[PDB]
C-alpha cells in the first residue's frame, strides 16, 4: 500500500508539470 | 523545399514551445533514456552488490524501501571502472544484480545535461541574447560530474560513486568526509560560503526589491499586480533601496549600479559552486582536508588535544565501520 | 507538550513580527510613495534621516 | 644540493621560482600608479 | 638571510613604476 | 571600449603589442621551467626516493635518460643543472623581445611588414601561421625520437633488472598498433591512449605524429579553408582563442588520467606509485607476510565467502582479494614475473617471490598516494609525522582544476565570439529586440 | 605453443579449464612401487541446479535451473594433491590445496538469490579397486567439506556476527529476544558434500585426463539464519597427473 | 541451544591461555622466542591431543624443544573449533592494530 | 610536565645500565625516525606487519632483547626476525642493507643511538598511545 502511494504523488507531480508548462496562463504583454 | 533544410528549420525554430537545438537532438533521447531506467529501477529494481562481496544492498521500493531509503545502487566494485552495457551481460538477472543500471543512467544524464548547458548557449544565440547563463549551470553541471564520474575515476570505481537516493547520498556524504576529511578542505569551505551566501543575497535582494515596491495597488490586491508584463518603467526604487541599505551598513558598501548588483548575485554562488565540485574533483586524487591531529603537544610531548583531534575521533568511527565486511587488510587505499 | 510549545513559540515569533511591521508601517504595505524624492534617501539634504525640516 | 662553484647562489635559488608571481603582483601597482585606467 | 634576496627583487618592479611616475613617463 | 579588468582585449586589433605579451608570457614559463629545476636540485638529496622530496620537475628530466642509471639511481646531477641554467638564460631573452615588442616596438605590424601582420578575419594568413607552428611541433615530437634512438635513450622502468636507461632501436610503426590506442575504448581494462607500457609504442607514436604535423603545417600553408570550413566557424582572434582554450582543456584532463594511471612514461620510480599500484601492494605485502607464516594464500577463504588473498575478476582471472579486486587492471614490473596466463600464477606465488619484490611492496604500500593538503601523509585519520603527498596527486588535482577553468574560458569565449560576431554582445537593441517580433508561444 | 596474459585477459578464457584433443583415448598405466602427485586439478561448472521445495508429503521435489548472476568467476583450479594407491588397487586423491572454493550464486525462477560456497575442500576421492591402468572408463568417487559461506567475522546490515559484531538487535532496545534469537546468534556450518568425476578422455603421453563431473552440496544457510537449498553442479574437469 | 561458539569458547581454557589447537598465530608473541617460526610449526602441526604433543614436532632442535618446555604452562589444548580454524583465521583473523 | 633528565634516562643495555640523553640527542632521534623509519612505523606500530610494534614491553620480549640502546643499535645494523632465528636485512632497512635502503647509507653511529633513544623515550611520554594505533589517536 505504501509503494502504491509513493508512485501515486510522484504520478501527479509528473502530470501536474504536463498542466503546468503546455496549459499555463499565457505570459501577455503591456 | 529541401527536406534537410526544412528539418534543420525546425530543430533550430524559435517558435517550438520547448526549444529543440542541435544540443536537444542528444539531450532527448539521452535523458529520456536516464529518466526512463531511474523510475523502473527506483521502483521495482532488485538489490545490487554494490561493493563487490556478494552482500546485496536494496534500493527499491517494491523490495522494502520508502523515498528516503531508496536509491539506484552503483554498480558493483568487482566492475571497477569497466564499462558495463546491458549487451555485456549473460542477462538481464546478471546485469541488474551487478549494477548495471548505474552505469546507464549516469552515462545518459552527464550527457543530456552537458547538452543542456549547451542548449542554454544555443538558444540565446537563436534569441539575439548575451551568452552566458550557460557559464552559471556550468557549477551545478561541474558538481555532478565530481560525484558521478571524476570521484570514481580517481578511486577506482563506480562503486564509490553516489548512489542515486537521498539515503545513498548521505552515505557517500559520510563515506567522503572519513577517507578525505572534507571539511576541513578549503575548497568545500568556499562551497559553503558560496551556498550560504547565495541564500543570504537571495533573501537580502528580494527584501530590498520587495520593500521599495512603488504603489501600484490597493491594500485589497496582491501588490504583485503592480507590475505588468513587459512593461518599460521599473517597479521598484533603487535609489530608495540604496538608501535604505546604505545605511544600515554604510554608503559605499551598497550598490546603485543594478548591473553591477546582479553580476555580483550571479558570481558569488557559482565560483563558490565551482570551488567545492573541484573540492570534490580534487579529493578525487586523495589530495585531502587539512591534518592537524596531534598538532599542538606540551613541554613533555603530550598530545594537547584540540577540535581537530576530536573531529578526527569521529572520522574514525566512520571509518572503521564503513563498508564494515570489505577490506582484509588494515589500509583502506581507495 | 515541551516540543509542541517551544515550536508553536518560536512561530509567533514571526507573527509578533508580521504584525507589529504591520502596524508601525501600515501608511506603504501596498507600496512605498511613487514620489519619495532621491532627496530624501540620498546622504547629506537632510540633517536628521528622513525630517524635511532639517535640510541643509 | 647545486654544483660546489654555484653553492654561494643558494639562498638566491630558493626565491627564484616565486618571481613569476611577482610580475602578476606587478601589473596591480602599474594600475594603481595610472589610476586604473 | 633568503629575505634579503627576495627584499632586493621585491623592490625591482616598483621601483621602475616610481621611476617612470616621477620622470613623468609612459605608463 | 573595454575597462581596466579587461585590459587585454584591447590588445585584440594591436598586432605587435600582442606580439610582445606572448613573448614576455613565453619567457616566463621558461623562467619558471628554469627557477624551479634548480630549486628542486638545490632541494635534492639522492639518498631519498625523488617522490619524498615534492619533485616533479627532475622526475621528467629523468625520465628521458639522463642523470639517472639501473633502478632509477640517480649517478649524476649536472644534466638537471644544465637545464635548469639554459631555460633560466632563456627566459632573458624571450624576456627581452617581450618587453621591446609591447613597450618600445611598433604596437601594429602590418604596415611594417607584410608577412609578420595578420588580420583575423585573413583566412589564408591565419591557415598559414598556424601551418608553420605545426611544423615546429612536429619538429619538436621528432627530437624525442632522436633522443631515445640517437642521444641516449629514455628510461625504461620495464627493462630487464629494476630498470634502466635503453635506447630504442625498433620503434613501432604498426599503425594498427599506433592508431588502435586512439580506438580503445577509454573504460576500464582498456584506457585509451594512458594504457600505453612500452616505450617502443611510445617513440614508434611520436615518428607518426611528427610526421602528421609536418605533413599538415605543409598542407596549411598552401591550402585556404574549404567553404564548408568558412561556413562552419566564427573567424575572429576571440574565437580562436576559445578553440585553444577547449583544446587546452581536453588535454588538461587527459594529462590528469595520464600522471594517475600511467606508471611507463611516469614510472612509479621517480613519481611514486599509482593508486592502483599502491592499493594492489598492500595485498601483496599481506599475502607474503601471510604466506611465510605458513598460511595457504589460494585455499583461505575471507569474510564474505571471496577469496581473502585472491579471487577472480569478472571474466575469470586470478587477482588479488580484497577491496583491490577493482584495481585488477593494474600492471607494473614488480608484479608481472607473477602472472601466468590464467591471471596471477599461485605456483609462481609459492615458490618465486623475491625480495627485491617484497621490498618493492612494502615501499609502494608505504607511499600510497593519499595526504592532506599540509602534507601529512597517508589516510585522512592518520597522525602528523610523515611529511608526503605524492607527486602524482600534486600533478593530477593540479591539471584538473586547470582544465576545468580552461573549459569555462572556452565557454566564455566561444560564446561571447559568436555573440560579437552576430553583433549583440552588448546587450538587445531596444528598437529591435527580435523576441518582440516573434510571434507569442502560447 | 601456448597463450600469454595479454592473450586471454578479458576474454572470458582464465575461466575455463584445459581441454584435451577428441583423440586422447589412452590410457595412463599406474605403477604400485611409484608415488603420484596431481599437479593441476580444474572443475569447470557449466549448470547449476537447485531443488525445489514441494510443500506437500509424497512429491520429492525435483532439481530445476538457475541463471548465474556472478558472472565467469566460478572454475575451481590449480588444486593439488597425494594419488595414492592402496592395498587393493584402488586410487584415492586426496586434495592438499588450491583455489578449492568459488562464491556463486544463482537465481532460481521468480527471482530468489541462490548462494553457495561451490568448493572441493578437503576432497578425498577414490577409485574401483584393481586400477592399474586410467582409462576413458574410469571414476572418482569422493566426499568433501562445504563450510560456512560466511566466516566467523561477518557482520550482518544490523551489526550482528559470530566472531565479531552485536549479540542483539540494537535497533529494538526493548523487544522481546525470543522471537530473534534465531537471528541473533550466528552460528557456523560445516556439511559434507559428494563428487564424482568420470574420465572421459586421456593422454596417454603427458599424463593428463579430463571429463565431467557432477556435485552435489548445500547452498549457504546466512550463518544460521534460514534452512540451505540443496545443489547439484554439472561440469568438466581436467587433471594433470605427475610421478611425485 | 542458539549458543555463539566464540563466546562459549571464551569460558574455556581458550580464553586464558594459547590455545594450540584455536588461537591466532599472533598471540605467540606474548612469550619470548616463539615468533614466527616456532609458532609457524605449531600451528601447521595442529590438532593437539594434549600439549606436550608440541615436543613431538618433527624437526625440533633441542634449543627449540627448550623454549617449548618453558613455555609448557602458558599452553592449552581444546576441541578444534571449525568457526575459529576455517578460513584461515589462524594466520589472519583479521585484526590488526 | 616536561622532558625531565628522568624521562631521558633509558636502558644502556641488558645488564641495566642506563644512560640519560640529552634534549637535543631526543629531538635528533625524532627527527631521524622521521627520515628513515615513520613512513612504516609511524606512532610505534608496523603498517606492513601490525603484530610486531615498537612498544617497550613488546621489544624487551624480542630475542636478543631490544629494549635497550644496545639492541636497538644492533637492530639496525643486523635486523633479526622476533625469535632471533633469521636475519632480515634483505627487507628490512639497516646499515647492513643499506645498499637497497639508501636513507640508511648517511646514518652515524651517534645518529642511530638517537634513534634508539628516540624509540625508548616516546612510550614514556605518550604511553598507550606509543604502538596503540587508531583507538588512541
Ligand atoms: C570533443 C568532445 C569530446 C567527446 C568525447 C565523448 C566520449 C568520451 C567521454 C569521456 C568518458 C571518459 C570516462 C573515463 C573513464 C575512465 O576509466 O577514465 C580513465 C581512463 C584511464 O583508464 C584507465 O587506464 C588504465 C591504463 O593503465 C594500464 O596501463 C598502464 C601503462 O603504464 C599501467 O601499466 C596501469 O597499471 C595499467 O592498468 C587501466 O586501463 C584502467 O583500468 C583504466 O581505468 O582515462 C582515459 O581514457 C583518459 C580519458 C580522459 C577523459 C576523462 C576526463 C573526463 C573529464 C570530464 C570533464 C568534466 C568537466 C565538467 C564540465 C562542466
Ligand atoms: C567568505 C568566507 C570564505 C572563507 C573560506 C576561506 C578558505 C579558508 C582558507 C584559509 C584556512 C587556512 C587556515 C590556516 C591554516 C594554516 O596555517 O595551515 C598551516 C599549514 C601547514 O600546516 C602544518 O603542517 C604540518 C605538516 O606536518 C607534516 O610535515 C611536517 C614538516 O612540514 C612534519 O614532518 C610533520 O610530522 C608532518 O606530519 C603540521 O601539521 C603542523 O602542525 C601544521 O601547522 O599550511 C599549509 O599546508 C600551507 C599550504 C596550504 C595553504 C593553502 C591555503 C589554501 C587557500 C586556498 C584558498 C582558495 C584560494 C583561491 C585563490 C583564487
Ligand atoms: C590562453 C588563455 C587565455 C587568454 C589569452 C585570455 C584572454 C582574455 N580573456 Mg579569458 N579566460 C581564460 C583564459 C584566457 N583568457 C580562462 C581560462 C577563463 C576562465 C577562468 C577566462 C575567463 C575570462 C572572463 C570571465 C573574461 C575574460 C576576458 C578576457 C580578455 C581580457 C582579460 C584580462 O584583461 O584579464 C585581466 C586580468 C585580471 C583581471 C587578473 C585576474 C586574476 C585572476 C582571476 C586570479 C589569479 C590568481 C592566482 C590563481 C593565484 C594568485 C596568488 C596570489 C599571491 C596573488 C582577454 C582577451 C574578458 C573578456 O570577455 O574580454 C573580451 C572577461 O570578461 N576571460
Ligand atoms: C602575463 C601577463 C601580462 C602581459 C604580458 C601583459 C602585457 C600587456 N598588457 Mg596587460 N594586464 C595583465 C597582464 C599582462 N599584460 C593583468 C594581470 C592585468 C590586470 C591588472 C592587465 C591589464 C592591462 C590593461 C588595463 C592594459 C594592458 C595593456 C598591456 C600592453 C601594454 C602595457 C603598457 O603599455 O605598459 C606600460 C607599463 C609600463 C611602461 C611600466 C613597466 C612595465 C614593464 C614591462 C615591466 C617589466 C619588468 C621586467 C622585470 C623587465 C625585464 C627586462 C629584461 C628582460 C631586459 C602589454 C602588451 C595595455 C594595452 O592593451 O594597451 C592598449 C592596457 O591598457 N594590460
Ligand atoms: C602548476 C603546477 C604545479 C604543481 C603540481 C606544483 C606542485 C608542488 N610544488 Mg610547485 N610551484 C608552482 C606550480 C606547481 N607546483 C609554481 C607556479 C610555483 C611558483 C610560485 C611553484 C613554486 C614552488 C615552491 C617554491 C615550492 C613548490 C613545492 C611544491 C610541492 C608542494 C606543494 C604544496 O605544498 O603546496 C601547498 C598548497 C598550496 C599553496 C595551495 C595553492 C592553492 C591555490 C593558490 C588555489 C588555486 C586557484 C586557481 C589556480 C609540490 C610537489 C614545494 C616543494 O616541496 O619543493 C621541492 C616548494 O617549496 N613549488
Ligand atoms: C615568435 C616570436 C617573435 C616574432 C614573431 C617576432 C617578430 C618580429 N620581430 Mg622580434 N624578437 C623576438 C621574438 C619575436 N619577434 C625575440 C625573442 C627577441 C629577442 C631576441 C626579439 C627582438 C627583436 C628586436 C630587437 C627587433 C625585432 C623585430 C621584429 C620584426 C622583424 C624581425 C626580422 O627582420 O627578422 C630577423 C630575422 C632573423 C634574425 C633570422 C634568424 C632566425 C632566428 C633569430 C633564429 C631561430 C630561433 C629559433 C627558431 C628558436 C630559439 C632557439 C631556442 C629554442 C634554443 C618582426 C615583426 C624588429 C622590429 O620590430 O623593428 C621594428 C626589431 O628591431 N625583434
Ligand atoms: C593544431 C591542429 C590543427 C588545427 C587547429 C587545424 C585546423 C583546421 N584544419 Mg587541419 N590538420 C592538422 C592540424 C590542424 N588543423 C594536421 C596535423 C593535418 C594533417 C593530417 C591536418 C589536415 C587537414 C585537412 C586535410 C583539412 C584540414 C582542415 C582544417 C580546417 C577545418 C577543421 C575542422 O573543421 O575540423 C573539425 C573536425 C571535423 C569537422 C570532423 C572530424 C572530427 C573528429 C575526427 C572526431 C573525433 C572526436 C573525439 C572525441 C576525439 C578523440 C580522438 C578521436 C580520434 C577518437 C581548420 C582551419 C580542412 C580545410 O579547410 O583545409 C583547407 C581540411 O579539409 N586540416
Ligand atoms: C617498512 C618499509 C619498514 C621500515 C621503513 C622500517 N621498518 Fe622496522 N620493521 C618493519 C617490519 C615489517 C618489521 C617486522 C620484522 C619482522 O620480524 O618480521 C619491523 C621490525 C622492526 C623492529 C623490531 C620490532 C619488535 O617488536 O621486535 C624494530 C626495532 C624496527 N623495525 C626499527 C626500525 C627503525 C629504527 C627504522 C628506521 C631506520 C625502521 N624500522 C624502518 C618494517 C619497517
Ligand atoms: C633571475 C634573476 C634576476 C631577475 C630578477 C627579476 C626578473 C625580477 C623581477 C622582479 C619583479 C617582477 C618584481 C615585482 C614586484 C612586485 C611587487 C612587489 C608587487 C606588489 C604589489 C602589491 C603589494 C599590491 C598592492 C595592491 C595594489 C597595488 C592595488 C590593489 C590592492 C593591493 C593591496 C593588492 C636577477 C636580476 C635578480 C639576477 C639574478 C637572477
Ligand atoms: C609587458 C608587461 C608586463 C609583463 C612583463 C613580462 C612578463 C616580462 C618578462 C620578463 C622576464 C621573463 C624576464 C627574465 C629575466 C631573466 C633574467 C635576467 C635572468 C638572469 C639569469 C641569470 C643572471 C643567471 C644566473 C645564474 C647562473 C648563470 C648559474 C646558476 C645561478 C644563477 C641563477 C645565479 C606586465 C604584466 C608586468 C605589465 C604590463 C606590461
Ligand atoms: C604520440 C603517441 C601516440 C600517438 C598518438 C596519435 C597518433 C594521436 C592522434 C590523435 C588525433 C588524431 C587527434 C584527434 C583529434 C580530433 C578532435 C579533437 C576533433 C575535434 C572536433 C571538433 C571540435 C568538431 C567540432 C564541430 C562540429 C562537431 C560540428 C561543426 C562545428 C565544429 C567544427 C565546431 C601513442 C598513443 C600511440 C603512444 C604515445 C605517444
Ligand atoms: O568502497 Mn566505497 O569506500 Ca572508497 O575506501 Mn576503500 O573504498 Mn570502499 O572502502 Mn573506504
Ligand atoms: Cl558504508
Ligand atoms: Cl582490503
Ligand atoms: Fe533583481
Amino acid at each position: 500500500m505504501e509503494t502504491i502511494t509513493y508512485v501515486f504523488i510522484f504520478a501527479c507531480i509528473i502530470a501536474l508539470f504536463f498542466f503546468a508548462i503546455f496549459f499555463r496562463e499565457p505570459p501577455r504583454i503591456t | 523545399a529541401n527536406l534537410w533544410e526544412r528539418f534543420c528549420n525546425w530543430v533550430t525554430s524559435t517558435d517550438n514551445r520547448l526549444y529543440v537545438g542541435w544540443f536537444g537532438v542528444i539531450m532527448i533521447p539521452t535523458l529520456l533514456a536516464a529518466t526512463i531506467c531511474f523510475v523502473i529501477a527506483f521502483i521495482a529494481a532488485p538489490p545490487v552488490d554494490i561493493d563487490g562481496i556478494r552482500e546485496p544492498v536494496s534500493g527499491s521500493l517494491l523490495y522494502g524501501n520508502n523515498i528516503i531509503t531508496g536509491a539506484v545502487v552503483p554498480s558493483s566494485n568487482a566492475i571497477g571502472l569497466h564499462f558495463y552495457p546491458i549487451w555485456e551481460a549473460a542477462s538481464l538477472d546478471e546485469w541488474l544484480y551487478n549494477g548495471g543500471p548505474y552505469q546507464l543512467i549516469i552515462f545518459h544524464f552527464l550527457l543530456g545535461a552537458s547538452c543542456y548547458m549547451g542548449r542554454q548557449w544555443e538558444l540565446s544565440y537563436r534569441l539575439g541574447m548575451r551568452p552566458w547563463i550557460c557559464v552559471a549551470y556550468s557549477a551545478p553541471l561541474a558538481s555532478a560530474f565530481a560525484v558521478f564520474l571524476i570521484y570514481p575515476i580517481g578511486q577506482g570505481s563506480f562503486s564509490d560513486g553516489m548512489p542515486l537516493g537521498i539515503s545513498g547520498t548521505f552515505n557517500f556524504m559520510i563515506v567522503f568526509q572519513a577517507e578525505h576529511n572534507i571539511l576541513m578542505h578549503p575548497f568545500h569551505q568556499l562551497g559553503v560560503a558560496g551556498v550560504f551566501g547565495g541564500a543570504l543575497f537571495c533573501a537580502m535582494h528580494g527584501s530590498l526589491v520587495t520593500s521599495s515596491l512603488i504603489r501600484e495597488t490597493t491594500e485589497t490586491e496582491s501588490a504583485n499586480y503592480g507590475y505588468k508584463f513587459g512593461q518599460e518603467e521599473e517597479t521598484y526604487n533603487i535609489v530608495a533601496a540604496h538608501g535604505y541599505f546604505g545605511r544600515l551598513i554604510f554608503q559605499y558598501a551598497s550598490f546603485n549600479n543594478s548591473r553591477s548588483l546582479h553580476f555580483f548575485l550571479a558570481a558569488w554562488p557559482v565560483v563558490g559552486v565551482w570551488f567545492t565540485a573541484l573540492g570534490i574533483s580534487t579529493m578525487a586524487f586523495n589530495l585531502n582536508g587539512f591534518n592537524f591531529n596531534h598538532s599542538v603537544i606540551d613541554a613533555k610531548g603530550n598530545v594537547i588535544n584540540t577540535w581537530a583531534d576530536i573531529i578526527n575521533r569521529a572520522n574514525l568511527g566512520m571509518e572503521v565501520m564503513h563498508e564494515r565486511n570489505a577490506h582484509n587488510f588494515p589500509l583502506d587505499l581507495a | 507538550f515541551t516540543f509542541a510549545h517551544a515550536v508553536f513559540a518560536l512561530l509567533f515569533f514571526f507573527g509578533h513580527i508580521w504584525h507589529g511591521a504591520r502596524t508601525l508601517f501600515r501608511d506603504v504595505f501596498s507600496g512605498i510613495d511613487p514620489e519619495l524624492s532621491p532627496e530624501q534617501v540620498e546622504w547629506g539634504f537632510y540633517q536628521k534621516v528622513g525630517d524635511v525640516t532639517t535640510r541643509r | 644540493k647545486l654544483p660546489e662553484a654555484y653553492a654561494i647562489f643558494d639562498p638566491l635559488v630558493d626565491v627564484l621560482p616565486v618571481i613569476p608571481v611577482l610580475f602578476l603582483a606587478l601589473a596591480f601597482v602599474w594600475q594603481a600608479a595610472v589610476g586604473f585606467r | 638571510a633568503q629575505l634579503t634576496m627576495i627584499a632586493m627583487i621585491g623592490i625591482a618592479g616598483p621601483m621602475i613604476i616610481f621611476l617612470l611616475a616621477v620622470r613623468r613617463g609612459n605608463l | 571600449g573595454f575597462a581596466w579588468w579587461a585590459g587585454n582585449a584591447r590588445l585584440i586589433n594591436l598586432s605587435g603589442k600582442l606580439l610582445g605579451a606572448h613573448v614576455a608570457h613565453a619567457g616566463l614559463i621558461v623562467f619558471w621551467a628554469g627557477a624551479m629545476t634548480l630549486f628542486e636540485l638545490a632541494h635534492f638529496i639522492p639518498e631519498k626516493p625523488m617522490y619524498e622530496q615534492g619533485l616533479i620537475l627532475i622526475p621528467h628530466i629523468a625520465t628521458l635518460g639522463w642523470g639517472v642509471g639501473p633502478g632509477g639511481e640517480v649517478v649524476d646531477t649536472f644534466p638537471f643543472f644544465v637545464v635548469g641554467v639554459v631555460h633560466l638564460i632563456s627566459s632573458a631573452v624571450l624576456g627581452f623581445g617581450g618587453v621591446y615588442h609591447a613597450i618600445r616596438g611598433p604596437e601594429t605590424l602590418e604596415e611594417y611588414s607584410s608577412f609578420f601582420g595578420y588580420d583575423w578575419k585573413d583566412k589564408n594568413k591565419m591557415t598559414t601561421i598556424l601551418g608553420f607552428h605545426l611544423i615546429v611541433l612536429g619538429i619538436g615530437a621528432l627530437l624525442l625520437v632522436a633522443k631515445a634512438m640517437f642521444f641516449g635513450g629514455l628510461y625504461d622502468t620495464w627493462a630487464p633488472g629494476g630498470g634502466d636507461v635503453r635506447v630504442i632501436t625498433n620503434p613501432t610503426l604498426d599503425p594498427r598498433v599506433i592508431f588502435g590506442y586512439l580506438l580503445k575504448s577509454p573504460f576500464g581494462g582498456e584506457g585509451w591512449i594512458v594504457s600505453v607500457n612500452n616505450l617502443e609504442d611510445v617513440v614508434g607514436g611520436h615518428i607518426w605524429i611528427g610526421l602528421i604535423c609536418i605533413a599538415g603545417g605543409i598542407w596549411h600553408i598552401l591550402t585556404t579553408p574549404f567553404g564548408w570550413a568558412r561556413r562552419a566557424f566564427i573567424w575572429s582572434g576571440e574565437a580562436y582563442l576559445s578553440y585553444s582554450l577547449g583544446a587546452l582543456s581536453m588535454m588538461g584532463f587527459i594529462a590528469t588520467c595520464f600522471v594517475w594511471f600511467n606508471n611507463t612514461v611516469y614510472p612509479s620510480e621517480f613519481y611514486g606509485p599509482t593508486g592502483p599500484e599502491a592499493s594492489q601492494a598492500q595485498a601483496m605485502t599481506f599475502l607474503i607476510r601471510d604466506q611465510k607464516l605458513g598460511a595457504n594464500v589460494g585455499s583461505a577463504q575471507g569474510p564474505t565467502g571471496l577469496g581473502k588473498y585472491l579471487m577472480r575478476s569478472p571474466t575469470g582471472e586470478i587477482i588479488f582479494g580484497g577491496e583491490t579486486m577493482r584495481f585488477w587492471d593494474f600492471r607494473g614490473p614488480w608484479l608481472e614475473p607473477l602472472r601466468g596466463p590464467n591471471g596471477l600464477d599461485l605456483n609462481k606465488i609459492k615458490n618465486d617471490i623475491q625480495p627485491w619484490q617484497e621490498r618493492r611492496a612494502a615501499e609502494y604500500m608505504t607511499h600510497a598516494p593519499l595526504g592532506s593538503l599540509n602534507s601529512v601523509g597517508g589516510v585522512a585519520t592518520e597522525i602528523n609525522s610523515v611529511n608526503f603527498v605524492s607527486p602524482r596527486s600534486w600533478l593530477a588535482t593540479s591539471h584538473f582544476v586547470l582544465a576545468f577553468f580552461f573549459l569555462v574560458g572556452h565557454l566564455w569565449h566561444a560564446g561571447r565570439a559568436r555573440a560579437a560576431a552576430a553583433g549583440f554582445e552588448k546587450g538587445i537593441d531596444r528598437e529591435s529586440e527580435p523576441v518582440l517580433s516573434m510571434p507569442s508561444l502560447d | 605453443q601456448t597463450l600469454t596474459y595479454d592473450d586471454i585477459v578479458g576474454t572470458g578464457l582464465a575461466n575455463k579449464c584445459p581441454t584435451l584433443d577428441d583423440t586422447a583415448r589412452g590410457a595412463y598405466p599406474i605403477d604400485s612401487s611409484q608415488t603420484y602427485r596431481i599437479a593441476r586439478l580444474c572443475l569447470q561448472p557449466t549448470t547449476f541446479l537447485v531443488k525445489e521445495e514441494p510443500k506437500n508429503k509424497r512429491q520429492e521435489a525435483e532439481f530445476v535451473p538457475t541463471k548465474l548472476v556472478t558472472r565467469e568467476t566460478t572454475s575451481l583450479d590449480q588444486i593439488q594433491g597425494e594419488l595414492k594407491v592402496n592395498s587393493d588397487g584402488s586410487l584415492t586423491f586426496v586434495e592438499e590445496d588450491g583455489i578449492d572454493f568459488q562464491p556463486v550464486t544463482v537465481q532460481m525462477a521468480g527471482g530468489e538469490r541462490i548462494p553457495l560456497l561451490f568448493t572441493v575442500k578437503n576432497l578425498v576421492a577414490s577409485t574401483q579397486p584393481n586400477v592399474t591402468s586410467i582409462t576413458t572408463s574410469t571414476d572418482f568417487k569422493g566426499e568433501f567439506n562445504v563450510p560456512s559461506y560466511r566466516t566467523a567475522n561477518f557482520l550482518d546490515p544490523k551489526g550482528r556476527g559470530l566472531a565479531s559484531g552485536y549479540d542483539s538487535a540494537i535497533a529494538l532496545p526493548q523487544a522481546k529476544e525470543e522471537e530473534l534469537a534465531r537471528a541473533n546468534v550466528k552460528r557456523f556450518s560445516l556439511t559434507k558434500g559428494q563428487i564424482s568425476l568420470n574420465v572421459a578422455k586421456v593422454d596417454g603421453r603427458t599424463g593428463e585426463i579430463a571429463g565431467t563431473f557432477e556435485s552435489e552440496q548445500l547452498s549457504d544457510d546466512d550463518m544460521g539464519a534460514h534452512e540451505p537449498h540443496e545443489v547439484k553442479i554439472q561440469g568438466v574437469f581436467y587433471a594433470s597427473i605427475e610421478p611425485a | 541451544e542458539l549458543v555463539n561458539v566464540v563466546d562459549e569458547k571464551l569460558g574455556t581454557a581458550y580464553g586464558e591461555k594459547i590455545d594450540l589447537n584455536n588461537t591466532n598465530i599472533a598471540a605467540f608473541i606474548q612469550y619470548r622466542g616463539l615468533y614466527p617460526t616456532l609458532a609457524k610449526l605449531i600451528v601447521k602441526n595442529a590438532p593437539y591431543e594434549s600439549v606436550e604433543d608440541v615436543l613431538n614436532i618433527p624437526g625440533l632442535t633441542e634449543r627449540q624443544k627448550q623454549i617449548l618446555r618453558e613455555n609448557l604452562e602458558h599452553f592449552t589444548v581444546t576441541e578444534v573449533e571449525t568457526a575459529l580454524v576455517e578460513g584461515g583465521d589462524r594466520y589472519n583473523n583479521g585484526l590488526y592494530k | 610536565a616536561e622532558l625531565t633528565p628522568e624521562v631521558l634516562t633509558v636502558p644502556l643495555n641488558s645488564e641495566g645500565k642506563t644512560i640519560t640523553l640529552t634534549e637535543k640527542q631526543y629531538l635528533e632521534g625524532k627527527r631521524l625516525f622521521q627520515y628513515a623509519c615513520a613512513s612504516c612505523h609511524v606512532g610505534g606500530i608496523t603498517k606492513t606487519n601490525p603484530s610486531l610494534d615498537l612498544r617497550t614491553e613488546t621489544l624487551a620480549l624480542a630475542t636478543p632483547p631490544r629494549d635497550n640502546i644496545e639492541g636497538l643499535v644492533d637492530y639496525m645494523k643486523n635486523p633479526t626476525t622476533y625469535d632471533g632465528e633469521q636475519e632480515i636485512a634483505e627487507v628490512h632497512p639497516s646499515l647492513r642493507s643499506a645498499d637497497i635502503f639508501p636513507k640508511m647509507r648517511n646514518l652515524t653511529e651517534k645518529d642511530l643511538v638517537a634513534i634508539a633513544g628516540h624509540i625508548l623515550v616516546e612510550p614514556k611520554i605518550l604511553g598507550d598511545k606509543w604502538g596503540g594505533g587508531k583507538v588512541y589517536y
